[PDB]
């Protein structure tokens, strides 16, 4: 996905590989000039995975899954069966540890198991 | 009667306080309500269905009793029922009279055995409230902008006395409070149901000493500057032990006695600069913490000079029957002039050492003193340092049991609650670091016991040329295969309890025989978790 | 059936201890600290309610306290409920300060036995 | 209501409880996979920044259908509080 124009006719160039030169070079169908490649690099692409333009709000495409709840826990400073358990690691801990978040508007609790 | 705070029964839900704070004074006198609060349910928009409000004078109090009692009180077509409170919407004592404003507070102690005072740090303008109810005296100082408030409880001043500052005799301008332990220590930090009359909008956490010079952990007595004050002589009666005597008293410039260390009591080492003994050193220091000797009356030249040389054992002895008597000598001088090997056999036959004990409070530092107690296996291999031992424990000013709203007082910032520390936890946390510097001696953590752990104490050992507290730590064992905090640290404290010495048994005597476990209904059960066996002869042995 | 045994998760760091969290969990040892307080909350249910120790209250109160008395190996903070305190202190307590209410059960008739034959 | 008053507590006593509703949702909002590092007990030095984007969370509501579904519920929920000031603000011979 790297394209690059030659400095004699300004197109672009092909890359290619020759088995004798041992050796990346590239060199346009135009006129019969090759320039020594650089940091041999042919093709560099930053991985995404937005492949649906103009389609992600219209459908729900998921892309941030809600953490799910259970009520059979009970809140300790308040009497509120809601909260909300995930799986996350400690600050220095190894491993994954179970977190739970209280679902009360008035509470704001948060513990470990 | 106790209290001015009354509760409201009943109140409509659609008003304010300032409706309610009105509605009180058109009925009872003008300005007569000090307190009004009106509890919400949510943050700042759903109140309660009752208010609690506190009147300034007592008479009022009682005057909205008769009020409501004879149903003459209609606010909004609903007839308020008054009742007593539990506690008061603030601390604030109902007579004036103990209300004090705008006066001179001064800290120190009896540094000369006659009648003489040294100041160390003097704050103008702080006020004093005399609370008896809650048998405590609260000074609120202003230093630097934020205000901190400094409380004495009752049993802390053991005697009263008063004084004069302008030199006449007949004159009552100054009151000495003699105290034991240290007071408390509080800082603050930074609307429509809440009329208070006052801007009382904040909350006290406890801090340690604000001041530069730490003069307040280095003084045992508080001396109050007041004017004249005939009928004062009433309101200070009412403190504990009160002597109905008149004193006077010289101030003397003591403002070199001042440590920018955070362990404030302890003498100065540069002061000295000779070869004194560190036992004697620590003897001086552990008496001058305890109410007997003060500070500058054992900093004198002439008090070292006679004690440097001289029989140890007589210093000892002489050191000891100062120390044991309750009553406080103002010139140990005077009384010193007319005063005037076994440590590894008592571990062997009864495990006899005597091991220091030290006490650390947010103002100051106690030290008990060479107490014998049992000995643990540490000293058994160790017993040629036995001073360097020192037991610590992190106790309260009245040597109690550290409240858990004293380190990290929760608060609410955010979406969630954040503890937020004190800067008592951050004094501990520097002591652990740093350590205590005793004389020509530095103490570093060695290990804390399962029991210790309990009692907030902790083992410290002071750092020598031939051994370290690092050498006695690796030689203990290797702790770097438990990756567990808790559990390291049980482990390395694991080794401390008191044990009987036996012969020793060698590395090449040992075998290794299998367990047994069952696992039943998917529950890891062992029998063998710390059984054994033993031999006959063994068992003789 | 006696109660489940089953501790907490251990915590295992990923390097070495570096002196200085050793002092923090020291420290930290020292809120969080209900030990003392689950037992007598749990006396006081269990005067309290009739058919002591069977209610759900008195089944958290012992995992409480199992929780807590595992503090001391496994860094677990008890985690003690404000709705669960006693509030309320019998009359074979030391604390006048706090309100006593006279007790009906077996400790009470003991405690007023005992004060009979002291008089 | 019954007076000026009356009307001016109520009006006040709404507007705090929308604010109150609002921040309730806003809470709601972040119980996502997204923020499992922020939600956990350990020492997070972006709390602030979390509270100051205000007007973001609305974008990120309108986009998101999850989002909106939780932010709807959890609206719901802190607004039947607020209905129930009717009762508290209005007379028994209110026709309505
Ligand atoms: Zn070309
Ligand atoms: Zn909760």
């Amino acid at each position: 996905s790297t394209m690059k124009f030659c400095r004699e006719c300004n197109n672009i160039l092909y890359p290619k590989e020759d088995k004798e030169q041992k050796i990346l070079l590239y060199a346009c169908r135009n006129c019969d000039h090759q320039e020594v490649a650089d940091n041999s690099c042919v093709y560099r692409n930053e991985v995404h995975h937005s492949v649906s333009e103009r389609t992600q709000i219209l459908t729900d495409v998921a892309s941030d899954p809600t953490l799910p709840r259970t009520k059979a826990v009970r809140c300790s400073k308040c009497q509120h069966r809601e909260a909300v358990f995930f799986q996350a690691t400690a600050r220095g801990e190894e491993g994954m540890t179970l977190f739970f978040v209280c679902c009360n508007p008035n509470c704001g609790h948060r513990w470990r198991e | 009667t106790n209290r001015s705070t009354v509760k409201i029964s009943n109140v409509p839900q659609t008003i304010v306080a300032d409706e309610l704070l009105r509605f009180l004074e058109l009925h009872l006198g003008e300005d007569t309500v000090f307190a009004l609060e009106i509890p919400t349910t949510r943050d700042n928009w759903k109140p309660r269905d009752f208010a609690r409000v506190q009147f300034t004078t007592l008479e009022v109090k009682s005057r909205a009793q008769l009020l409501s009692s004879q149903s003459k009180l209609l606010f909004k077509t609903h007839n308020l029922r008054l009742s007593e409170a539990y506690d008061d919407i603030i601390p604030r004592p109902v007579d004036p009279r103990k209300r004090l404003d705008d006066i001179v507070l001064t800290v120190g102690f009896p540094e000369s055995d006659e009648k003489r005072f040294c100041a160390l740090e003097k704050w103008d303008g702080v006020r004093c409230w005399i609370l008896t109810e809650k048998r405590r005296v609260e000074f609120w100082v202003w230093e630097s902008g934020d205000c901190y408030k400094i409380e004495v409880r009752f049993e802390d001043i053991i005697e009263t006395l008063s004084c004069c500052v302008n030199g006449d005799a007949s004159e009552i301008d100054a009151f000495l409070l003699k105290l034991k332990y240290g007071p408390k220590v509080f800082k603050r930090v930074t609307d429509r149901y809440r009329f208070c009359k006052e801007d009382f909008d904040f909350m006290w956490i406890r801090t340690t000493d604000f001041s530069g010079s730490k003069s307040i952990g280095t003084s045992t007595c508080f001396c109050l500057e007041v004017h004249n004050g005939s009928t004062m002589l009433d309101i200070f009666s009412g403190l504990p032990y009160y002597r109905e005597d008149t004193l006077s008293l010289t101030y003397v410039d003591g403002k070199t006695f001042a440590s920018a260390a955070q362990i404030v009591p302890l003498l100065n080492a540069a002061i000295l600069g000779l070869e004194f003994p560190y036992e004697i050193l620590f003897q001086l220091n552990a008496l001058v913490h305890a109410q007997k000797i003060s500070l500058f009356a054992a900093s004198d030249m002439e008090l070292i000079k006679i004690l440097r040389g001289m029989s140890l054992e007589t210093a000892l002895v002489i050191l000891k029957k100062l120390h044991q008597q309750s009553s406080i000598c103002y010139d140990p001088v005077f009384f010193v002039k007319t005063q005037m090997a076994s440590a590894y056999k008592r571990l062997t036959e009864q495990n006899i050492m005597s091991c220091q004990r030290a006490y650390v409070t947010p103002s100051k530092i106690y030290l008990l003193g060479p107490e014998l107690e049992t000995a643990n296996y540490v000293v058994k291999n160790f017993a040629e340092h036995v001073s360097d031992f020192m037991r610590v424990t992190f106790v309260e000013e009245d040597w109690s049991k550290l409240p858990a709203n004293a380190l990290s007082v929760n608060s609410k910032e955010g979406y969630f609650v954040k503890p937020s520390r004190t800067n008592i936890y951050n004094r501990v946390l520097s002591i652990l670091g740093e350590g205590i510097t005793v004389g020509p001696k530095r103490f570093e953590f060695l290990a804390f016991s399962a029991s210790q752990l309990r009692g907030n104490s902790v083992w410290m050992f002071a750092s020598n040329e031939k051994v370290k507290a690092e050498d006695i730590r690796e030689w203990m064992g290797c702790f770097r295969k438990i990756r567990s905090i808790s559990k390291c640290a049980a482990r390395m404290g694991q080794l401390f309890s008191a044990s009987r010495q036996t012969l020793i048994v060698r590395a090449q005597d040992v075998e290794q025989i299998p367990d047994i476990e069952v696992t039943t209904d998917g529950a890891d059960y062992c029998f063998s978790d710390g059984i054994g066996k033993i031999s006959l002869a063994f068992a003789k042995q | 059936p006696p109660m489940d045994y089953a501790g907490s998760r251990p915590r295992l760091m990923d390097h070495d201890v570096t002196l200085e969290e050793i002092h923090k969990f020291f420290v930290d040892y020292m809120i969080s600290d209900t030990l003392g307080v689950i037992s007598t909350a749990h006396l006081v249910h269990a005067d309290r309610d009739p058919e002591k120790a069977r209610s759900q209250k008195c089944l958290e109160l012992a995992n409480l306290h199992s929780r807590a008395v595992d503090f001391a190996k496994t860094g677990a903070p008890a985690e003690m409920p404000y709705a669960l305190k006693p509030r309320e202190f019998p009359d074979f307590l030391e604390r006048f300060e706090k309100p006593t209410y006279i007790s009906e059960s077996v400790f009470g008739k003991l405690y007023r036995a005992v004060k009979s034959s002291l008089a | 209501s019954s007076d000026l008053q009356s009307r001016k507590n109520l009006t006040e006593e709404i507007s705090y409880g929308l604010r109150e509703a609002e921040q309730v949702c806003n809470k709601q909002q972040l119980m996502v996979e997204s923020w499992r590092d922020f939600l956990a007990v350990n020492g997070e030095d972006k709390e602030e920044d979390s509270v100051s984007d205000l007007a973001r969370f609305c974008y990120e509501r309108q986009k998101s259908a999850t989002l909106s579904e939780l932010a709807v519920s959890a609206f719901k929920d802190a607004y039947r509080d607020v209905q129930a000031l009717a009762y508290r603000y209005g007379d028994q011979s209110n026709s309505f």
